[PDB]
């Protein structure tokens, strides 16, 4: 079938220093893809990762192509956009649809820390929807294995999104992979339920952090979030990484299972 | 613009 093989790009999803992404149709069949260009004017290892990568909550990688010193990463196209735009500012989403997407966050997360992979900037720009509001953990660019041949590698490397990133990041050398990813996912559910990010930086330095260990929870976003869910935050949110709370756990809290969404 | 699968 001639022609099949042909794609055209009709949209720019996204943009920045690195390249582009962009929507692309298939010329025959006019089934819609993800199309990551790269001018490589890193690339190796994303592409490595995303072989890896088959879950319902991880956007799929169909292979990759270049032409010289442009590199083209097909991926799957959630035509939902950003969890992002979905959080009211100062306000935040129901409920009930907060935590459907936190169960789905966690269902990827569970899956890429089985493989041994850590996705290190886990933010609502970085989670999207496809048509059925489903979500999808996106751009694998800063990933990297934090377990090979069962056993782990403790990481060092600063990298994510200041307001994300768990306060060990700043103030150890090394660090455990997993309890960095469980803190971004806590915060997603912050900005979820309140529409507001709780600090600039988890440090003592900054005053929000200090009032949030000082457990002054009558000040936002704290105040605007159920007492249900601010308990799993209480455990989430643990400055200790070794004492916050696992996923096997987050699985097991009250909240997490509660009874709130109707389904579709 | 396009691209070749
Ligand atoms: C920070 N928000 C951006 C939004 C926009 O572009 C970015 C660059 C970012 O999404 C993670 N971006 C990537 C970066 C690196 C690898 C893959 C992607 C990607 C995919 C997609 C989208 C996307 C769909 C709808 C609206 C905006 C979108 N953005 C992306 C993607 C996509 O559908 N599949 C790719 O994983």
């Amino acid at each position: 079938v001639p022609f099949v093989e042909d794609w055209d790009l009709v949209q720019t999803l996204g943009e920045g220093a690195y390249g582009e992404v962009q929507l692309a149709v298939n010329r025959v069949t006019e089934e819609a893809v993800a199309v990551k260009i790269v001018d490589m004017k890193n690339i190796k290892k994303e592409i490595c990762i995303n072989k890896m990568l088959n879950h319902e909550n991880v956007v799929k990688f169909y292979g990759h192509r270049r032409e010289g010193n442009i590199q083209y990463l097909f991926l799957e196209y959630c035509s939902g956009g950003e969890l992002f735009d979905r959080i009211e500012p100062d306000i935040g989403m129901p409920e009930p649809d907060a935590q459907r997407f936190f169960h789905q966050l966690m269902a990827g997360v569970v899956y890429l820390h089985g493989i041994g992979i850590t996705h290190r900037d886990i933010k609502p720009e970085n989670l999207l929807l496809d048509e059925r509001d489903n979500l999808k953990i996106s751009d694998f660019g800063l990933a990297t294995v934090f377990r090979y041949n069962n056993r782990e590698r403790l990481l060092n490397k600063m990298c994510g999104t200041l307001p994300y990133v768990a306060p060990e990041l700043l103030k150890r050398r090394e660090f455990h992979a997993e309890p960095v990813d469980v803190w971004s996912c806590g915060i997603v559910l912050t900005a979820m339920l309140a529409g507001e990010l709780p600090w600039d930086q988890p440090s003592d330095s900054c005053q929000e952090y200090s009032d949030w260990k000082e457990k002054k929870t009558y000040l936002n976003p704290w105040k605007k979030i159920d007492s249900a869910p601010l308990a799993l935050l209480h455990k989430i949110l643990v400055e200790n990484p070794s004492a916050r709370i696992t996923i096997p756990d987050i699985k097991k809290d009250r909240w997490y299972n509660k009874p709130l969404k109707k389904g579709a | 613009a396009s691209v070749s699968a």
